[PDB]
This record gives C-alpha cells, sequence and structure tokens, in this order.
C-alpha cells in the first residue's frame, strides 16, 4: 500500500516512522522499523510474500521518484552508465556513431529493465567493464 | 583490538620484599600480575612496555596490614574487544551448541543460531566440525568472524561471535 | 480494581499512609501507635536508631 | 431465538452470572462482540492514562 | 432540531413538534411513554 | 490562581482556598505530580 | 517522458518557493534522472511525430502530454531571461497545500526579436501608449522618430478629474489589505450612486480586479 | 446529526465491544445514548445492581470513558443525595483512546524486540534466567554444556525467537482487528472536535424516564474557589 507497510502492518498515520526504504534489488514498501528488525541480524530474503531474493542491510536506499518502475529505470540506467560515459568528443565529433552509441545504450538499458536477453547483455556490460 | 595504554595499578608489598632491591621485586610482582592478565576494564594485558624506566610512586603503608600499597604507572600493551567488530581466528573447539575461535589471547564463541542455515553440526566425524554446501569449519581452521556483543567482569572477558554477515567465515 | 465509593478508597489509602508511617516512626505527635499482640508498641525505625540503645 | 440472535450480534443480551439465562435484551446499534482475539484484549488492560492534564 | 424538543407538559414529559408544511400548522406534544398526545390549533390563537 | 492555606490534620494534608474558606483534602497523588512538575532551578532554590 | 514526468513529480514536493534558472534545472535534472538538454530540445517533435505515427484515433488522453512536451522543449533551448517558478501553494486561502511550477517569460524582447529583425518597417500605435520611450528600453528596437499628438479642440471635447478625498474628506484608496474598510466603501458607493444620478445615457465603472469587485460589489448589496 | 459525533460514537462503541465484556457494553451505550445519565438512572435503565455497576465504572473511569460529575440539587422534599452523574468527555475519551491504542502498538513492538533477540537458557531446577552473554562464561572445561552458576545443571534453551514471527503474526491479527478504528481517527483528526462538558451534554441528552429523581438542571454556587 502506498499509506501502510505490510510487513508490519502499520499505517503512516499512528505510525509515522514509516518511511520509503526501497531495495535496489527488488523494490517495495518496507519501512526502517522492519529493516532494523528483521536484517540487522544478517542478510535475508525478501519479507513480501510472492518474492524471495537475498538482500542486504547495507544496500538499502530511499525512493525518489513516485513510480517504482521509473525508479528501477533510472537505476539501472545509473548502473550502465557508470561504465557507458562515451560523449561526443570521445567519438571526435562523429554526430552519427554517438547517436548509433546512444540508441544501443538505451536498448541494453531496455533489456536489463524488462529481462528479455538479461543474460547476453549482461555478459556484454561484464566484458565492457573490464575494458 | 591491539592498543597502547599508559596504566596505573596498586601492588601491595608484603613487608618481607622491604630489602635494599626492593625496587626490582615491585617490576618482578608487576609482571606477574600483569603479563597475560585479563582485566575487564582494559582488555587482556598482554606485555609491558618501557621497562627501563617505569613510574613507581611512593608507597603508602596500610594502616592495619603494614603491606605498602605503591601507585606503579606503566604502559602497555592491551587487547581489547568491542561489539561490531571483524576479527580473524582458528577454531579450537567444537560442540552442537557452536565453536570457540581463538583470536589473540581470548576465545570467542560462535552460536548456532548465528551461522547460516546450511551449517550443521556432525558428531560422527572426527573431529566434530559444522558441514556446509560450500565449507567446512573444523578445528584448527581460519575463520573470520564478527563480535556482535562482549562482557567482561573484573577478571574474564567473554565475547559472542558471528559468521552470518558477507565476507566472513573460512579466508 | 473492583471499585469502591472515595469514601473507601480514601479510607484504605490513610491505613497505608499510617502503616508506613508507624513503620518508620511509631512515635508520631497526636497519632495512635501501632501495638504488638502483647500490646507493647511497634518498634520502629527510629526508634531502633534514636537514643542510647540505637544503633548510633 | 435470543440465543441465536445474541451470537449474530443483533442484541445486547443481559444473562446471570450462575447460568446464561436471557433477562434483558438491548439492541446491538455498535460492531460486533467478538471482532477482537481475546489475546489482544489483556494486552489493552496492560495500559494506562498518567493523567487529565498531560494527554 | 429548532423544530423538536423535550417538555413537560401538564407534569408529564414528552416531545414537542412542529407540523409546519400542512396548513394550518401545528404543536404536536406527545409523551414519552405513549399516555396521552395533545395538539394545537395555531389559527385561533391570540396571546 | 489563589494557593490555599495548608495545614497538617495527622498523616494528610488540607488546603482551603480563600473565599471571595473551602477546605479540601489535597491528595498524595496531587502533591506527587505538582512535585514533578516542579522545574531543576525551582528546587535548587529550595535546597534540592 | 515517464521519468521526466517522475522527475517533474519529485520537484513539486516543495515546502517553500524555489526560484531557479534553467540551466540549474537541467543539471538537477542529469544529476538526478540522466536527462540531457539536447533530447529536452526535440520533446516535442518526437511526441509530435509519435502520435502520428502511432495514428491514435484518441488525442484528449494525451492532452497533458503536450504540455509536458512544451515545458521540456522551453527549459531546454532557453535559459537566459526565463526564470523557473515553484510555489508551493498556488492560492494562499486554499487549505490543503496546491503547488503549482510556472516557467515564465521574464523578458519581453525575446518574443518579438524576429518580428523586428525580419521586418525593417515596423509601426507601433496606440491610443494611449505613454510614455513612448519606455517601450524601446522594455522591447529592443530602436525608434526612427517617436511623437505623441494633442488634439486640437474647439471646446474641452473630455473633462478628466483626480478625486483623492471622498464627500467627507476621508482619503480613499484600492489597495487590497484595505478592501474590507468601512469608509472608503461608504465614499465609493456615494459617489457611483451620486454619478448613477447625474449621468444622462450610461456609465462604465473599472476596478483593479476582479477579486476586489467582487468583495465591494457583494458588500454594497449587503 | 452531526457526522462527527456519529463517527466518534461509533468509534466509542467500537473500542468497548473489542476490549471489554459485555456489561461494559451496555454501560457505554448507556451512556451514548443518554448522554446525561445520573446513578439511579443507569440503575433504573440497566437492571443493574450497585455491586455489578462497580467494577464496570471503575474500568471506564480507569480509561476515562466516563467522566463523572459530583454535582447535588435540591429537590423539593429536601431528601437530596449527592448523586453522580455519569457523562462522556468525547475529546478527553478519543484522547484517552488513541494513546491507550498507541501504547499497545509500542508495547507491541517492544515485545517483538525483546523476542528478537536470541534464545538464551534458563535453569529448570533453580528457574532462573540466563542471556547468551553470560553463558559462555558459565561452560565447562569439555566446550559442550552450560554449566547452572548454583546447580551446577546443565542450562536447557528457551524459545525467544521461535515464536517471534508468532508475535508479528499477533501483530497482523492485532492490526486489521485495529482497522476500522484508525480509520475513524483519520476523519477525526481532519476535523474539529466540540469539547463538550457537562454544561455541554445537557444540550443533546434523551430523557431515560418520566419521573427521574435526578435534576439536570445546573445550580451555580457562589464562594466556590477551586
Ligand atoms: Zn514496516
Ligand atoms: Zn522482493
Ligand atoms: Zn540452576
Amino acid at each position: 500500500n502506498k499509506d501502510m507497510c505490510p510487513i508490519c502492518k502499520t499505517d503512516r498515520y499512528l505510525s509515522p516512522d514509516v518511511k520509503f526504504l526501497v531495495n535496489p534489488e527488488c523494490y517495495h514498501r518496507i519501512c526502517e522499523s522492519c529493516v532494523d528488525r528483521i536484517f540487522s541480524l544478517g542478510p535475508a530474503q525478501c519479507p513480501y510474500k510472492g518474492c524471495d531474493k537475498i538482500l542486504r542491510k547495507n544496500k538499502f536506499k530511499t525512493q525518489i521518484f513516485d513510480d517504482v518502475e521509473v525508479e528501477k529505470e533510472v537505476d539501472i540506467r545509473k548502473r550502465v552508465f557508470n561504465v557507458f560515459n562515451k560523449t561526443i568528443d570521445d567519438f571526435n565529433g562523429d554526430l552519427v556513431e554517438y547517436n548509433k552509441y546512444l540508441e544501443e545504450v538505451e536498448d541494453i538499458i531496455y533489456k536489463l529493465d524488462h529481462g528479455i536477453d538479461v543474460a547476453k547483455t549482461e555478459e556484454k556490460l561484464r566484458t565492457y567493464e573490464e575494458l | 583490538m591491539f592498543f597502547i595504554k599508559d596504566l596505573s595499578l596498586n601492588i601491595t608489598l608484603h613487608p618481607s620484599f622491604f630489602g635494599p632491591r626492593m625496587k626490582q621485586y615491585l617490576k618482578t610482582k608487576l609482571l606477574e600480575e600483569v603479563e597475560g592478565s585479563c582485566t575487564g576494564k582494559f582488555g587482556y594485558i598482554l606485555c609491558v612496555l618501557d621497562y627501563d624506566n617505569i613510574d613507581i610512586q611512593r608507597g603508602r603503608i596500610l594502616p592495619t596490614d603494614g603491606s605498602a600499597e605503591f601507585n606503579v604507572k606503566y604502559r602497555a600493551v592491551v587487547f581489547k574487544p568491542f561489539k561490531g567488530e571483524v576479527v580473524d581466528g582458528t577454531v579450537v573447539s567444537c560442540s552442537q551448541h557452536g565453536f570457540e575461535v581463538q583470536v589473540g589471547p581470548m576465545k570467542v564463541f560462535v552460536t548456532k543460531h548465528l551461522m547460516p542455515q546450511d551449517l550443521t553440526f556432525n558428531a560422527g566425524s572426527n573431529p566434530p566440525s559444522y558441514q556446509s554446501s560450500e565449507d567446512v569449519i573444523t578445528i584448527k581452521s581460519r575463520i573470520r568472524v564478527k563480535i556482535e556483543g562482549c562482557i567482561s567482569q573484573v577478571s574474564s572477558i567473554h565475547a559472542i561471535g558471528s559468521i552470518k554477515e558477507d565476507y566472513l567465515g573460512a579466508i | 480494581h473492583n471499585g469502591a465509593p472515595h469514601h473507601a478508597i480514601e479510607e484504605a489509602e490513610s491505613l497505608l499512609q499510617f502503616h508506613v508511617a508507624t513503620y518508620m516512626d511509631n512515635d508520631i505527635a497526636g497519632q495512635p501507635q501501632a501495638l504488638q499482640k502483647s500490646g507493647r508498641p511497634v518498634k520502629s525505625i527510629r526508634a531502633r536508631l534514636k537514643g542510647k540503645e540505637g544503633r548510633i | 431465538t435470543i440465543n441465536q440472535l445474541e451470537e449474530d450480534s443483533k442484541i445486547l443480551v443481559l444473562r446471570t452470572k450462575k447460568d446464561k439465562t436471557p433477562r434483558y435484551v438491548w439492541y446491538n446499534s455498535g460492531g460486533n462482540l467478538k471482532c477482537i482475539d481475546e489475546e489482544f484484549v489483556k494486552m489493552w488492560e496492560n495500559v494506562q492514562l498518567p493523567q487529565f492534564a498531560e494527554l | 432540531m429548532s423544530h423538536s424538543g423535550a417538555a413537560i407538559f401538564e407534569k408529564v414529559s414528552g416531545i414537542i413538534a412542529i407540523n409546519e408544511d400542512v396548513s394550518p400548522a401545528e404543536l404536536t406534544w406527545r409523551s414519552t411513554d405513549g399516555d396521552k398526545v395533545h395538539t394545537v390549533v395555531l389559527s385561533t390563537i391570540d396571546k | 490562581n489563589t494557593q490555599p492555606t495548608i495545614r497538617k490534620d495527622g498523616l494528610k494534608l488540607v488546603g482551603s482556598w480563600k473565599k471571595d474558606p473551602e477546605l479540601r483534602v489535597l491528595s498524595t497523588e496531587e502533591i506527587l505530580n505538582i512535585f514533578k512538575h516542579i522545574s531543576v532551578k525551582d528546587f535548587t532554590s529550595l535546597g534540592f | 517522458l515517464k521519468r521526466l514526468i517522475e522527475y517533474l513529480k519529485t520537484r513539486m514536493k516543495v515546502l517553500h518557493v524555489i526560484s531557479e534558472t534553467p540551466k540549474s534545472f537541467l543539471q538537477h535534472l542529469k544529476q538526478l534522472t540522466f536527462i540531457e538538454r539536447k533530447p529536452l530540445r526535440f520533446c516535442s517533435e518526437r511526441l509530435s511525430l509519435l502520435v502520428r505515427t502511432l495514428e491514435v484515433t484518441e488525442v484528449e488522453d494525451f492532452t497533458a502530454l503536450k504540455d509536458i512536451a512544451t515545458f521540456a522543449t522551453l527549459i531546454s533551448t532557453y535559459e537566459e531571461g526565463f526564470l523557473l517558478i515553484i510555489e508551493p501553494y498556488e492560492i494562499e486561502n486554499a487549505a490543503v497545500p496546491n503547488p503549482i511550477m510556472r516557467f515564465t517569460c521574464l523578458d519581453a524582447s525575446i518574443a518579438i526579436k524576429p518580428v523586428f529583425e525580419r521586418f525593417s518597417s515596423v509601426i507601433i500605435t496606440s491610443g494611449t501608449i505613454s510614455p513612448l520611450d519606455m517601450y524601446p528600453r522594455m522591447l529592443n528596437f530602436k525608434t526612427v522618430l517617436q511623437k505623441s499628438y494633442a488634439m486640437t479642440l474647439a471646446k474641452k471635447s473630455f473633462l478628466p478629474m483626480i478625486i483623492t478625498k471622498g464627500s467627507d474628506q476621508v482619503a480613499i484608496s484600492s489597495r487590497f489589505e484595505i478592501r474590507n474598510d468601512p469608509s472608503i466603501v461608504r465614499n465609493y458607493g456615494s459617489m457611483l450612486v451620486e454619478f448613477a444620478k447625474i449621468t444622462p445615457d450610461g456609465m462604465v465603472v473599472f476596478f483593479p480586479s476582479y477579486l476586489y469587485m467582487e468583495s465591494i460589489v457583494s458588500m454594497w448589496q449587503t | 446529526d452531526r457526522p462527527i459525533d456519529d463517527i466518534v460514537k461509533n468509534l466509542l462503541k467500537f473500542v468497548v465491544r473489542g476490549f471489554y465484556g459485555g456489561s461494559f457494553v451496555l454501560v457505554l451505550d448507556a451512556i451514548l445514548f443518554h448522554s446525561v445519565l445520573a446513578e439511579d438512572d443507569l440503575k433504573q435503565l440497566l437492571s443493574i445492581n450497585k455491586t455489578e455497576l462497580g467494577p464496570l465504572i471503575a474500568r471506564l473511569r480507569s480509561d476515562r470513558l466516563i467522566s463523572i460529575h459530583k454535582q447535588r440539587e435540591y429537590p423539593p422534599n429536601s431528601k437530596s443525595v449527592e448523586r453522580v452523574y455519569y457523562y462522556v468527555k468525547y475529546p478527553h475519551a478519543i484522547d484517552a483512546i488513541k494513546w491507550k491504542v498507541h501504547q499497545v502498538v509500542q508495547r507491541l513492538k517492544d515485545d517483538l524486540d525483546k523476542n528478537s533477540e536470541p534464545n538464551g537458557y534458563m535453569c529448570p531446577i533453580c528457574l532462573t534466567k540466563y542471556t547468551q552473554l553470560e553463558a559462555v562464561q558459565l561452560l565447562n572445561f569439555d566446550r559442550t554444556e552450560f554449566l547452572c552458576s548454583l546447580c551446577d545443571e546443565p542450562l536447557v534453551e528457551d524459545d525467544s525467537g521461535k515464536k517471534n514471527k508468532e508475535k508479528q503474526d499477533k501483530l497482523n491479527r492485532l492490526m486489521d482487528q485495529i482497522q476500522p478504528i484508525i480509520d475513524s481517527l483519520k476523519k477525526i483528526d481532519d476535523s474539529r472536535i466540540e469539547e463538550n462538558t457537562f454544561e455541554i451534554a445537557l444540550a443533546r441528552l434523551i430523557p431515560p424516564q418520566n419521573q427521574s429523581h435526578a435534576a439536570y438542571t445546573y445550580n451555580p454556587k457562589k464562594g466556590s474557589t477551586m
């Protein structure tokens, strides 16, 4: 729920301590009190039902956008753009090849977002970041 | 954790040691009750540095016992644990409740509830150990453990360790 | 807990106050003295401290 | 009839402590009589209020 | 609320209600126990 | 507010407010609540 | 476009007025969303091309995207003479906060510059354009000659007057904070009644704002 | 009438039906229906005994569900008794309910935190607890069992953490059960509450019977300086 945190079942009204502690691995409405209870002992699975990905407490952050899909798209864009940082001067002013590079990086960002070709694009990213 | 500190200790010299060379009896008795001694305030005191010059104050005769109380001030290396610190060590004993890892002069007990669930006890194997799908924790095996709680009495220090956090366990 | 009139509550708390007072000081001016089964006054802590037979 | 209407949370009934005999019947204008589990109810009896000036 | 209210008529508790939309308007007093009902004809009122 | 005259009758204190005197027993819980509200600078001036 | 809209929604959640240049907004958007100025300069064109190629029968659901494309294209191309204002309260009278984001054009000479550049001869004329030297400073254009005519009248065709005080010599003003004062409203009402009594055919009354007129007419009727 | 009054009446009816027994519900519904009630009127309506209403009035006064007024009047026969008037202080009552539920959920969170602490140990002979910190200082030379300080008996393991999720389940099984309460207080916090008193409650009472011994007219006095 946008107002209530189902892991502790606390409304924002009578329990104002709930916050937007999101996970880069799997974005969820877990509050800080639930984070400090479950994951202070160590890493565990996702407390939400229907999801069991292993997550760490130190990787937690706050969401800056209202939409979860936009937030994960922007975070994937950050995770790709860190090594993919070719500019116009990197292409020596080649405008067309810069557009092709931008299309390629947007396509691999889209593929990482929707997971249609996650393995091959992840291998391509891992080979590119070594260079 | 290893530190170097300046410590002051009250030593009660018996009147039988009131000789011309009383200072060397005081220094020798200083070592025997400090070297390897465990104090909960300052941790396990290991070695006494600056032995050539040790600040020995003028001792006060106790008004009913006759022994002389000196306030000996010395610089010594100590080992004081803390919660939330990561230390390496070797396992010296194992049981169904857990295994004891030897870090410095101290034995940290790692409880059974504070390990990954893949580890389970096996008393049939000699020596008894904990076996997992990726590693084993046996006697005289290197393991990195995070101390999450230490209890310090007046003369003993016991610490509780965990290996549930990532980048811990065997090295 | 079980409900009582305010006179009964005040009476019970006055009894508790008197018992605590005579436990700490049995010789109070203008007050009844707590007595034993034999009729002798209860030796309070103040009686145990004062006098030539006290702790001091 | 009163026993069946009591458990349906339609009426409020006054019964003796010695036996469950209906004597006086009211109307249950509120919610269900068994909405809260018993184990929470005693927890509601574990808290109190300081005074009339703080709150 | 302005047209309805508790009252004591002839040492008997009851409710006074206004029947204004009907012509002539009426003041109906009804006892809480339902013992009697008293109404007022509002046309022939002087003081 | 007008502070009542306080006098002792045994193990309890009774206060009589000034008539424009109405006498009532001051409960020990009321005195405890009022003593809880005394500021640190206040009872330090009183020697506490 | 979706992440641009979400960044705008993030920026609207503010508790105080933020006045920022378009360059600062672009830098913050790049550092928070990785959106550059150059894709923003083509936002409206790309949106129009996408809507054309989609061949959508309904465009009413996409009317709000036109405002986003307009904001994206305006704030990217223009960075000098423009200012972005974010206010937590659109109207201070409302209890619930209603945020509003205003991208306004501070330099009025920007829009009229291509008019003077394209056309050599421009004849600015109004019935009551005064002073004539304010406009060539306000809008960047040079006048070859500026002059104001005075009508030659056999008799004084119109009679202006300035009324500084009421009938009871109380000074009158239409300041917004003193609209609820009795005496100024008494003077205005008596003035309007007397002028209606002495005017033959018709009469028009002008007010500084719509809210001022609403208040004064409602309490005049009161 | 006033919708906010209906909301606070339903809130007061809900909290007594859940955490209190049937007689408490009868008393609070009597006060909510007839806004001004005395002891004799409450006994006449409920057919309740003086000793029966004792614990009920004590519990609703301890939670500030019922406020009491100590006004005495002058009947014509001059045989006046100091009748107590039971009424409700609506802002005080809703503040008390809010404070009680906030303390209950805080206590439940604290109990969840205490159960999240490791199991520890307990000695079945001397019935004493021992934490996991002090268990290690009591282990034997064989490094196999933890021995008691007094009994010198092997400690058995407690269940601090095995039922912890159950407490969370209890937490869940509270929250939906407290869901109509929190939803009611949303409209309460978003609206204005008029602070009622004995004089205000006399504007909305319902007459319990025709011949009432308790007089509802307030009698002011001169000289009282409380
Ligand atoms: Zn939570
Ligand atoms: Zn998940
Ligand atoms: Zn024992």
